């Protein structure tokens, strides 16, 4: 059977720069690749087909070169919306198989994250649970600490943290801190304070509310 | 007095080369590429070769000597040996009609697409013909083109709608009427067959001097051809890439003893006749042995020259040339070979001698297979036969000829699969068989030995003698069994054959079985004393 | 255009089977091969087989062997993918694409089908309103939200206001915890909108057929 090898998983690249991601095959394939973009959430989109050829609707900033075992995905304007993961494929051989997919990741400036708290709603109080929710909007890069100070101190058991993926339009990761609590133990503090350290800034952001009828 | 003996060979080197262009044919082209490529690759070497040693070799020498030794007949010759096995020599004689019945439309075939092969511009380059389909795409035409699950080749368009006229069939129920220019083609074979038989060793001898050293030439002329095509070493990877896991299969082994003796052909009587008119003091072990070697290594050396064109045809297209070499049977040379030689150069050339070479390769082996049937009638009903040897070649040929009408029709194709495949193949092995067992049990392989060893002047080793007694029978016996328990569900051009179509095919596998348990029937019913006695003396030869 | 219009998701006990659809529209169904690829989750695609709609002609593949059968119908212009003996790797997303006999490229494929495989309870989905509360400092901008918890499987939607507008929304992935899943949405809109105008979130979770509408109060 054929392998087709993406050696590289993940390809960092910035918004108007030139791209090309590379795929290996296990032997000869001739000009018999396809390239296919799949968005986050979408259906795989066939972009090349036969190594250099475009197909129908796929825009010229797209195109494809190589010939034997080594070929070339190039990308001459990035834009925000082009994120997306791309494979190669061969299409000689049964079976057809897939690379391994690389992820095109957009690089760009600083952006400091918009940082939201969130008291416990009172249908929530309703069934016996308090949740503290802490936003983490419009922030790059990825690598981003969360810290939870219940009253002061730092809370660590019951925080979850979800990170999305990179935007569409502005390429900004978005984060949720989640402090999921029992009513009894909500119902024993007041101020609730979430912060958040970014390379944004030396000085975390920090946000705080107070339980009594906010 | 007045006849007497029989006439002899008029060289050494014609009837050598006689037998060498009846064991070399079509399917030693095609066939064997194939089947090596798609078992092992390369590896399908090894044992293809062992059922050579094994199975083909002693078979053939066993047949040749006998023909030399006894210099009878494919029926007369088993009435000096075992009578009750007489008619063995007339099972072959309908095998040989139901081979000829569909053998020589194929060279038909080849020989319409020779005279539709000497205007300037080939037919199934273009589209714009009477017979092809809006589905007709072709090359020198729009790129980016994408072919459609409906979509047809102008080469397969060709093969398809013209040459055959497959598609004025629905199948085996309804296949006529007939192709005229398939019959004017055939007519012309059973003509240039008739002109080269009808005398007897003579000529053959001579016609085979042509029939059997140009395919040797086209085959060269295809290979520096194929060898200087661009991206050809696709095929020939795809054609010797070793696959020793493949080996583990236990069906190779049967693909390649199937192989190796339907393109020897042995105990058919043919190589029995041509033997038959031949010197008693001239050797013929030396003969066999380089005569075999010829048949495989012209099969060994047609694989590169099928499979760098497909090569080559794969580079224009892209790759995996198992894909363009899906289809095994005709259509791999009349369709995808001729569209890949409608691609090159001078393409008027290498498609006339392409299909020229065809014809050359069936014209021999035609010769032969009537030959063998004929010597054997002559023999067995001589003065009874010979005031002319024109007059019973004419009617054996005219014969084929009403025997072919059924396989010039329209479905015609369908009909030379299903005689090819279910017919013929299990009946000779079966013929072979009782043959090879009643040579060297019922005669004796000891006094076979001694004939031998009277003919050459020293006793076979024991390795031909182990071969005859125990390995040849079994190799035989194998590719029975293997083919009886598994019959093939057939099928061709996106048609599959109907349930009962191997029903008919048994029938037409029986129907030349019949003659010899009849005949035995015959003889122990008209032999009087009792069942030893009489089988006693019929297992004993004549005494005179 | 060409559309390929699969099946929805499927929640299947392991052992058992499972059935996916594709009708197929916008071109001549008969002229095209018919194939299914699968998607595991954080790992590539893969080519299960073929199959032609003339006569159901089935390409499989050697790793999908007797895992995948393909089948088809002209009647209804339909191809259905069955499988059988339902593992946690059977837990994948699924496309049925279009494809030419050469060149044997992908052009049109389906929207997927998202198939779960496991003997765990269809939960419905916990909808808990996340509104800011009375003592933030309201600015060019309020950020909004809506809190899902405790639910099976993955399959979820939250949508805000019938997708108008959504210029401005952060979904945040399902995690996985004690075998049910817990999932937020937010929303950035102008303060010049709120609370004046109306603005719910909508929680709909389809295996279990669920679809809970809930309000932004202050
Ligand atoms: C190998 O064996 C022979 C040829 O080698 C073929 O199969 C064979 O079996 C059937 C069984 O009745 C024969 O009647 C037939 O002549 C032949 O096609 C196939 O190619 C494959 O089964
Ligand atoms: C040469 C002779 C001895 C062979 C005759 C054997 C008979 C029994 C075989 C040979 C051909 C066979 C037939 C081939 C064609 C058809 C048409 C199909 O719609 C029904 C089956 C049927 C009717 C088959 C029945 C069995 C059959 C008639
Ligand atoms: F059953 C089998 C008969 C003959 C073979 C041969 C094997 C070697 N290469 C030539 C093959 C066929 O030769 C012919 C051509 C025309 C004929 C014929 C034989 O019989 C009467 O009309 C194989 C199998
Ligand atoms: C093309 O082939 C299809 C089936 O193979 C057939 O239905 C169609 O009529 C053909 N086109 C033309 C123009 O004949
Ligand atoms: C490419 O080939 C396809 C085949 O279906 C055809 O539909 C398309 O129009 C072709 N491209 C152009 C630009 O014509
Ligand atoms: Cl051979
Ligand atoms: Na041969």
């Amino acid at each position: 059977d054929i392998v087709m090898t993406q050696s590289h998983k993940f390809m960092s690249t910035s918004v108007g720069d030139r791209v090309s991601i590379t795929c290996k095959a296990s032997q000869d394939v001739s000009t018999a690749v396809a390239w296919y973009q799949q968005k986050p959430g979408q259906s795989p989109k066939l972009l090349i087909y036969s190594a250099s050829y475009r197909y129908t609707g796929v825009p010229d900033r797209f195109t494809g070169s190589g010939s034997g075992t080594d070929f070339t995905f190039t990308i001459s304007s990035v834009q925000a919306e082009d994120l997306a993961v791309y494979y190669c494929q061969q299409h000689y051989s049964i079976p057809r198989t897939f690379g391994g997919g690389t992820k095109l990741e957009i690089k760009r400036a600083d952006a400091a994250p918009t940082v939201s708290i969130f008291p416990p709603s009172s249908e929530q109080l309703t069934s016996g649970g308090a949740s503290v929710v802490c936003f983490l909007n419009n922030f790059y890069p990825k690598d981003i600490n969360v810290k939870w100070k219940i009253d002061g101190s730092e809370r660590q058991n019951g925080v979850l943290n979800s990170w999305t993926d990179q935007d569409s339009k502005d390429s900004t990761y978005s984060m949720s801190s989640t402090l999921t609590l029992t009513k009894d133990e909500y119902e024993r503090h007041n101020s609730y304070t979430c912060e958040a350290t970014h390379k944004t800034s030396t000085s975390p952001i920090v946000k705080s509310f107070n339980r009594n009828e906010c | 007095g007045s006849q007497g003996e029989r006439e002899t060979w008029g060289k050494k080197v014609d009837f050598l080369l006689s037998v060498i262009g009846y064991a070399v044919d079509l399917g030693n082209v095609w066939r064997f590429p194939y089947i090596c490529a798609q078992n092992g690759g390369g590896a399908f070497l090894l044992p293809y070769t062992i059922m050579a040693i094994f199975g083909g070799i002693p078979l053939f020498y066993m047949e040749l000597a006998l023909g030399q030794y006894h210099r009878n007949g494919c029926i007369s010759i088993w009435r000096k040996i075992c009578p009750i096995f007489k008619g063995i020599g007339y099972a072959i004689c309908i095998i040989a009609f139901y081979i000829a019945s569909y053998y020589n439309t194929i060279m038909a075939w080849a020989l319409y697409y020779l005279i539709s092969s000497f205007t300037d511009q080939l037919p199934w380059t273009s589209c714009k013909n009477s017979w092809n389909t809006g589905n007709c795409t072709n090359y020198f035409s729009e790129d980016n083109i994408t072919w459609t699950l409906h979509s047809t080749s102008p080469a397969e368009e060709f093969y398809t709608r013209h040459v055959l006229q497959i598609h004025r069939s629905k199948g085996l129920q309804d296949l006529g009427g007939i192709s005229w220019q398939l019959a004017l083609c055939i007519m012309l074979i059973f003509t240039v067959i008739y002109f080269s038989i009808w005398k007897g060793v003579k000529t053959s001898g001579k016609v085979v001097w042509v029939t059997a050293t140009f395919p040797y030439i086209a085959l060269s002329v295809l290979l520096v051809r194929g060898a200087t095509l661009p991206g050809a070493w696709r095929g020939v990877l795809f054609y010797l890439k070793p696959n020793w896991q493949k080996l583990l299969e236990t069906g190779v082994w049967i693909d390649a003893a199937a192989q190796i003796f339907f393109s020897l052909g042995p105990g058919f009587g043919v190589l029995l006749a041509f033997a038959s008119y031949n010197k008693f003091n001239n050797n013929c072990y030396q003969d066999a042995l380089v005569t075999s070697v010829v048949n495989c290594m012209t099969s060994f050396v047609s694989g590169f020259v099928i499979f760098t064109v497909l090569g080559y045809m794969a580079e224009m297209r892209n790759e995996d040339v198992s894909e363009v070499a899906k289809d095994a049977g005709p259509s791999l040379l009349f369709i995808t070979y001729a569209e890949a030689i409608a691609n090159m150069p001078a393409s008027t050339f290498f498609a006339i001698i392409f299909f020229l070479m065809l014809i050359t390769l069936g014209l021999d082996s035609s010769f032969a297979g009537l030959e063998g049937v004929i010597t054997a009638v002559l023999d067995e009903f001589p003065h009874v036969w010979a005031k002319r040897r024109e007059r019973f070649v004419l009617a054996v040929v005219i014969t084929c000829f009403f025997g072919s009408l059924v396989t010039l029709t329209f479905g015609g194709a369908y009909v030379v699969k299903l005689l090819e495949e279910y017919a013929t193949g299990p009946a000779v092995l079966t013929v072979a068989l009782i043959e090879a067992v009643a040579v060297s049990w019922f005669y004796g392989i000891t006094q076979f030995c001694r004939d031998v060893k009277e003919m050459l002047g020293f006793s076979p080793g024991w390795f031909w003698r182990i071969c005859w007694v125990a390995i040849s029978p079994l190799f035989l016996l194998f590719i029975i069994a293997s083919f009886l328990m598994s019959p093939p569900q057939l099928r061709l051009f996106q048609y599959n054959y109907p349930y009962w179509s191997i029903i008919l095919g048994y029938a037409i596998g029986t129907s030349s079985f019949i003659c010899i348990p009849t005949y035995i029937a015959y003889r122990l019913i008209i032999t009087p004393g009792t069942f030893k006695e009489r089988i006693i003396k019929s297992i004993t030869p004549e005494t005179p | 255009e060409v559309q390929l219009q699969q099946s929805g998701p499927e929640l299947v006990k392991p052992g058992a089977s499972v059935k996916i659809s594709c009708k197929a529209s916008g071109y001549t169904f008969t002229d095209y091969y018919m194939n299914w690829v699968k998607q595991s989750h954080g790992k590539s695609l893969e080519w299960i087989g073929n199959i032609n709609p003339n006569n159901g002609g089935t390409s499989y593949n050697q790793k999908f062997k007797g895992k995948a059968t393909l089948t088809v119908d002209k009647s209804s212009t339909t191809a259905y993918m069955e499988l059988r003996s339902l593992t946690s790797e059977d837990s994948a997303v699924y496309y049925c694409t279009r494809s030419p006999v050469r060149p044997y490229y992908f052009d049109y494929w389906g929207q997927g089908t998202t198939l779960t495989v496991s003997s765990a309870k269809t939960t419905p989905p916990s909808v808990y309103p996340l509104a800011p509360g009375c003592g933030d400092t309201t600015g060019s901008s309020v950020t909004l939200g809506c809190l899902v918890k405790g639910y099976f499987p993955e399959s979820v939607t939250v949508t805000w206001n019938s997708g108008s507008l959504s210029s401005s929304v952060h979904t945040f992935p399902a995690l996985l915890q004690s075998g049910l899943y817990t999932m937020s949405s937010s929303v950035t809109v102008p303060s010049s909108t709120w609370p004046s105008q109306t603005v719910t979130c909508s929680v709909a979770h389809p295996a279990s057929s669920t679809t809970v509408d809930k309000k932004l109060e202050p």
